[PDB]
């Protein structure tokens, strides 16, 4: 097992595949094309909804699932009341900082802003 | 609630009395609720 | 559903120094 | 520390706990006289021979001073030393003074887990079980997790006392904690629920 | 300005995982001349609760009945396969580890399971630690008559099951499992070394379970770990969670508990290796001079109840000198407790050196030292895997009777 | 970085990597330069001279 050769440096074997996975070939590739995609997902909020599935995984019973999370939220109000109601949603920040407790990385409260707004007074406006 | 209060006085008008009575679980005190 | 189950010393004794 | 400093030291501090261990606190004081006559500093272990003696003989006041003669003295107190002072205080029934004391160990970040077990089983066992319960509940929604037989022991003595209140509130953060409640600790509250006359 | 101023695994051992589901976040497996690891890539910042470092899909696993009757999750052995009648055939209280033999030889002879490509990732026969593998003369070196009768009643019984069950007239397909006693017994080690067993929830079905689970069966053993494994039962994934608020250093090891409240001697029958600072390790005293346990705990701030004795390294600063072999030896050495009566410092004295004296009467047992050992393993250059477990055995053994001598020391002067 | 006396073959190879100004060169690490080709090791300290005395 234990080997050391002239100069005291241990030599091991190292571990190999010495073996064929043709799912290795397949499945570590990408598509080049979802630049679009991707970006109005996040516009729509559809990745706080894998949150909340992500989230509810690890939950027993989604009812106390959804009353620790009002309980949560409800102590974020009474510490700082100013700073909800508005960009930031007391439970959109409930989420995110659950979702951050995993170890996971997600901006706060999953308040986003358009960057190409034509200055002050500028709503803009949705075609449906 | 009205919807509920509204309902004891119409029952009050036939002689029946709807009490809601709360039995506490730590020390067993019931308590008449203001209905 | 969300309704079920109920929903000082060593102060003031200090070394004078 | 010289070599003739640790012989003055240890026949110093033989004498000093050979008068503890036999419940002299004058004879604790004046050892101590003694080591400041020869220039010794007493340290933290000489003043917890001085509380000692003083606690072996039910004596809170005097404790309490040797205490504040420690803290005066810059000695920090061991946590062996406020686990006597605390024990001290549940069997006189003194709860705001172990609860004093309890604060005092977590400013000097002590792990007060183990005094405050001490202190409730204190209040219990001297009778003064409406002092235990208010000491046992701000420890266990402090967070602080009690032992296996003190939450049989506080469950069952409330509920000999006809207790139901403080019995269902201790149970309840049994579960918090992780412990589950089990046939013994229902048959508890049952003896006391089946004579409400509410079935 | 930017312009003025162990091995990684190979990298198919991750992918094979990845491409099934495995994912790990924030640490690298890597190998070195002792085995895999599984490392913190980056500083992994403490958070409110507990994250998520490994996933690992039940589908990847090999999973057994701790209790009788015997069903495989995911079942992957046919209906009228005769590997059922030979895990059927064994003891359900000691042959534990036959039946997950049995499953992982099994295992390995099919196309499609997961395990023949992570097969080729587990330490080979002269490479994997087990006692199971170890000669008559590496079972010489441990110094332990106890241990020594323990592995030779393993190897026996390992032995007997293969030539019980793999006689002549067995089907093709079995033979080719276990051509030979070697390959069975390798198995078994690989059973014993690896298996984890937990209690999960699997639909509706809560069971206790012998698992061999890829990629955590690489994290390594800690009486401290910084890491915990947890089923979750919704999507059936075993989770590595790191401790919560607990920061990780980038480098650091991620380990895990394998054995809580075990012996070294235990460890070593298992998973054939042993560690110094194990917090349980015990040594015979006579019990005739005790010393004092409030003043020994207090003076090297070991706090908590005897059952979860910890020590709090924040009210030491620099001593690394208490580390889990001082917490074994609180709760090893004899001691006496009268609720708060003080302990006289000549009588502890004339106590301390009785200890120390029958501390160094068993040091004396052993022909060769702690040191001399340590340098026996540096000059090694063709020693088996299990000689030099053997010999780390007993070396760790010396060095935990030689830190209960350093720490009567401390403590005999450190009450004055 | 045409201000900079770079010889011709570094010049060259900063603009074929689209590096035009001082602060792009300053933002590029020792490390990418290498990567980029005909670009070397014996290069950097030329390079990093000339830096060096403006
Ligand atoms: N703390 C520790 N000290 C020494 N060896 C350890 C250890 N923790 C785990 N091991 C080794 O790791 C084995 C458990 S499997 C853990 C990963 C292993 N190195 C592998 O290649 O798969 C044990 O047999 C033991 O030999």
């Amino acid at each position: 097992g234990i080997q050391r050769d002239d100069n005291g440096r241990r030599i091991w074997r190292r571990r190999t595949l010495t073996k064929k996975d043709d799912m290795l070939r397949y499945k570590l590739q990408r598509v080049p094309f979802v630049e679009e995609q991707v970006r109005k997902i996040k516009e729509v909020g559809k990745v706080m909804t894998m949150d909340i599935e992500r989230l509810l995984l690890s939950e027993d019973n989604r009812f106390e699932f959804v009353n620790s999370v009002a309980a949560e939220a409800t102590e974020y109000v009474e510490k700082n009341r100013d700073e909800y109601g508005g960009t930031k949603k007391a439970i959109f920040h409930v989420l995110s900082n659950r979702v951050n407790d995993l170890g996971f990385d997600r901006p706060e409260a999953y308040a986003e802003s358009d960057p190409y707004k034509p200055g002050p007074g500028y709503l803009k406006e949705y075609y449906t | 609630p009205e919807s509920f209060r509204l309902l004891v006085r119409e029952l009050r008008s036939l002689a029946l009395e709807l009490n809601h009575f709360l039995v506490s679980e730590k020390n067993f005190q019931i308590n008449r609720k203001e209905v | 559903g969300t309704g079920f189950n109920k929903g000082d010393i060593l102060f003031y004794h200090r070394e004078f120094c | 520390v010289s070599a003739l400093e640790r012989s003055l030291r240890l026949t110093f501090m033989d004498e000093l706990m050979e008068r503890a261990r036999n419940r002299d606190p004058s004879g604790v004081s004046e050892v101590i006289y003694d080591m400041i006559a020869a220039g010794l500093s007493p340290g933290p272990r000489s003043f917890h021979g001085l509380v000692v003696a003083h606690a072996l003989n039910g004596d809170e006041q005097g404790a309490m001073h040797s205490l504040r003669k420690e803290l005066g003295a810059g000695q920090r107190p061991l946590p062996e030393t406020m686990i006597a002072l605390v024990r001290l205080s549940g069997s006189k029934g003194n709860a705001q003074r172990g609860l004093e004391l309890l604060a005092a160990m977590e400013k000097l970040n002590y792990d007060i887990r183990q005094a405050w077990l001490i202190l409730v089983e204190e209040l219990v066992r001297t009778n003064h079980l409406e002092e235990a319960n208010k000491v046992f509940l701000k420890g266990a929604r402090g967070g602080m997790r009690a032992t296996d037989q003190l939450y049989d022991l506080m469950i069952e003595e409330d509920c000999k006392a006809g207790d139901h209140s403080n019995a269902l509130d201790i149970s309840y953060e049994m579960e918090a904690a992780g412990r589950f409640a089990t046939t013994f600790h229902f048959n508890c509250l049952l003896s006391v629920q089946a004579t409400c006359g509410i079935p | 300005f930017p312009l003025f101023q162990l091995e990684s695994a190979d990298p198919d051992f991750y992918k094979i995982g990845y491409v099934r589901r495995v994912r790990a976040y924030g640490v690298e497996f890597k190998e070195g001349p002792d085995g895999f690891g599984i490392y913190a890539s980056k500083d992994i910042e403490p958070r409110r609760r507990a994250r998520v470092i490994m996933e690992i899909p039940h589908e990847l696993m090999i999973t057994i009945r701790q209790k009788h009757p015997w069903m495989f999750f995911p079942d992957i052995v046919p209906i009228g396969h005769p590997i059922f009648d030979i895990i059927n055939s064994t003891d359900p209280e000691r042959d534990w580890d036959l039946r997950l033999a049995c499953l992982l030889l099994f295992s390995f002879d099919r196309e499609d399971h997961f395990w023949r490509l992570y097969g080729d990732f587990l330490p080979a026969a002269d490479e994997c630690s087990s006692l199971l593998l170890a000669t008559e003369e590496d079972l010489a070196e441990l110094q332990d008559p106890q241990l020594v009768s323990t592995i030779r009643q393993q190897q026996k019984r390992v032995l007997e099951f293969w030539e019980k069950n793999w006689h002549s007239g067995v089907p093709l397909k079995i033979k080719r499992l276990a051509e030979d006693a070697e390959r069975f017994i390798w198995a078994v080690s690989i059973a014993q070394t690896r298996c984890i067993s937990m209690k999960t929830r699997i639909g509706a079905l809560v069971q206790d379970l012998n698992m061999m689970i890829p990629y955590a069966d690489m994290l390594n053993h800690s009486f401290e770990p910084n890491c915990f494994l947890h089923w979750r039962p919704k999507d059936r994934i075993l989770e590595v969670m790191s401790n919560a608020g607990q920061a990780i250093k980038k480098g650091e090891e991620m380990t895990i508990n394998y054995m809580p409240g075990q012996k070294n001697n235990m460890l070593m029958e298992r998973y054939g290796f042993s560690t110094p600072v194990n917090p349980w390790d015990a040594i015979p005293f006579s019990g005739d001079s005790r010393i004092h346990l409030n003043s020994f705990l207090s003076v090297f701030n070991i706090f908590g109840l005897p059952e979860e004795y910890y020590h709090d390294s924040e009210l030491s600063g620099d001593d690394s000198f208490v580390d889990g072999a001082v917490i074994a030896a609180a709760r090893t050495l004899p001691t006496w407790s009268d609720i708060d009566l003080p302990p006289i410092p000549s009588a502890e004295r004339k106590a301390v050196k009785e200890l120390q004296d029958e501390c160094r009467k068993m040091l004396a047992e052993y022909p060769t030292t702690s040191e001399q050992d340590q340098k026996l393993l540096d000059s090694l250059s063709e020693a088996r895997t299990t000689f030099a477990t053997a010999v780390k055995y007993r070396m760790h053994r010396k060095m935990f009777i030689g830190k209960i001598i350093k720490a009567l020391d401390i403590y005999q002067e450190r009450l004055l | 970085i045409d201000q900079l006396e770079l010889p011709p073959r570094i010049y060259n190879c900063l603009k074929k990597s689209n590096i035009h100004t001082l602060l792009d060169l300053l933002n590029n690490s020792q490390e990418d330069l290498i990567k980029m080709e005909h670009f070397h090791i014996e290069d950097v300290k030329k390079l990093l001279d000339i830096l060096e005395k403006k």
